[PDB]
């Protein structure tokens, strides 16, 4: 396990906007695990100084629900940690590769516990960076038997005042 | 993963309680009247003569 390089001088303005997810590479049980009902999920992305407000926005039983997240920054230019809000302990992060308009590969590890997320811009993603997402995943180790999709439509927004986790 | 934490589900009851009981229950009533009332009257006479 490694603090893997991030995208070259990551700029968090043009990273900035709207993510869809796309695929999950995980050894996490749950993926795999009750694999099925793997509902869509999109981030809104916002700076706010070094650190990075996100939106997951997400169905669950078809309400919508939208959880907050502040990724603070490590005081390092594309590595963040999430808190241990639940005292679920610490999540490193990595930005380790992006086209900012297009594609990003984000790395994300706790306890040695190691994912790596491919989000698009768009609905297609290029059979190029699918294909660099599986050699990241074989690189971390990872099997592509421990490589899971999401769909392709049900993206959600704009969760209920009562459907907001807003955990920070 | 979306998930429902545990921690909260038991606790333990002091040796004081006899029954310790969570059950949910609502109850709403409401009431709501009007009553109005305009009464009015003119009258009039004119006499010439």
């Amino acid at each position: 396990i490694s603090t893997i390089q991030p995208k070259a001088n990551f700029d968090a303005q043009q990273f900035a906007g709207t993510w869809l997810l796309v695929a999950v590479g995980s050894a996490c049980r749950f993926l795999q695990e009750q694999g099925h009902r793997a509902e869509a999920t999109t981030l809104h992305v916002a700076p706010q100084g070094t650190a990075m407000a996100v939106s997951t926005f997400r169905k669950l039983d078809g309400i919508c629900w939208q959880v907050r997240q502040l990724y603070g920054d490590t005081g390092v230019l594309g590595r963040f940690l999430l808190q241990a809000r639940d005292a679920r302990g610490a999540v490193h992060v990595v930005v380790a590769e992006t086209d900012y308009q297009s594609f990003a590969v984000l790395y994300l590890e706790r306890a040695g516990q190691l994912s790596v997320k491919l989000y698009a811009r768009s609905l297609p993603v290029s059979d190029s960076v699918l294909s660099g997402f599986e050699q990241r995943v074989q690189e971390a180790h990872l099997t592509e038997d421990q490589i899971f999709y999401f769909p392709k439509y049900g993206f959600c927004e704009a969760a209920d005042q009562f459907h907001v986790l807003d955990e920070v | 993963r979306l998930y429902y934490g545990d921690d909260e589900k038991y606790f333990r009851k002091p040796y004081n309680f006899l029954k310790y009981h969570f059950e949910a229950l609502a109850d709403t009533g409401i009431s709501s009247e009007f009553y109005d009332n305009a009464n009015d009257l003119l009258s009039k006479v004119k006499k010439d003569k």
